[PDB]
């Protein structure tokens, strides 16, 4: 009786759901977007901008 | 794009939503009939050997 | 319905009067909805005239089914949830210790 | 009966609780060869003590 998931599961408290940002997929998207900010940051890697 | 875009119905309550949604697939009773097939599969392979 | 509710008090021992399933809130109901609030009001007024010995437990657990998600009672086992429909609670082995 | 699953949740006479952050990493930590090891106790979740 066990089921395996590749992502974390923390059960919801309330039953009228609404937004917050404290989950692993938003953490992952935030890390991807800040590293793409770091990649567009350097003038060495793309000087013609 | 399905990860970047997704929303709920505008004012929803989850226990009412799932208590409507899960009801016909438990009114179904197909799952009990497969166990007898599992019986006769195991009995058949044993009596074969 | 009112006159037969008055008549069933003489014949507690053979027939018992209960409230119909359709008078309960639909799909459990919730307190975020005005319709289920009025359903609970009508039901909680109508319950004390029936000769059903589990009518107070039905009166409590109709509200508990509406209230689940916001408040919490303790449950005795890990089988049944607070969000269990109040039609079922009509035999005294289902009365919760809370 | 207070519902808060960010920190603990009960399974019936067994409480689970997410321990975390024995150590804390600063900005100037750069995985240098004389840096003190932190033993993966600076992440979000390294274990779930029951």
């Amino acid at each position: 009786e066990v089921l395996l998931l590749p992502i974390d599961h923390q059960p919801a408290n309330v039953t009228t759901p609404t937004l917050d940002f404290t989950n692993e997929l938003t953490n992952w998207r935030a890390r991807v977007c800040e590293l793409m900010k770091n990649l567009v940051d350097n003038q060495r890697y793309q000087p013609g901008w | 794009v399905a990860l970047l875009s997704g929303k709920y119905p505008p004012d929803l309550v989850t226990n009412v939503w799932y208590a409507d949604a899960i009801y016909p697939m438990y009114a179904d009773t197909e799952v009990f009939s497969n166990l007898q097939r599992d019986v006769i599969t195991c009995e058949a392979v044993q009596t074969l050997v | 319905s009112f006159r037969v509710a008055l008549a069933g008090w003489l014949y507690n021992g053979v027939v018992t009067t209960v409230i119909d399933d359709s008078s309960y809130p639909k799909d459990g109901g919730s307190v975020t909805s005005l319709e289920n609030l009025w359903d609970f009001f009508i039901l909680a007024l109508a319950l004390p005239l029936t000769t059903d010995p589990c009518a107070p437990v039905k009166a409590f657990m109709t509200l508990a089914n509406m209230m689940v998600g916001f408040e919490t009672i303790p449950m005795d086992n890990q089988i049944y949830t607070q969000s269990r429909r109040a039609s079922a609670f009509s035999t005294p082995h289902t009365w919760p210790r809370c | 009966g207070a519902a808060l699953s960010q920190f603990f949740q009960s399974h019936g006479e067994v409480l689970e609780v997410a321990a975390g952050r024995k150590y804390l990493q600063m900005n100037n930590y750069s995985n240098d060869d004389d840096d003190p090891p932190l033993f993966a106790k600076d992440l979000s979740d390294y274990a779930k003590a029951f």
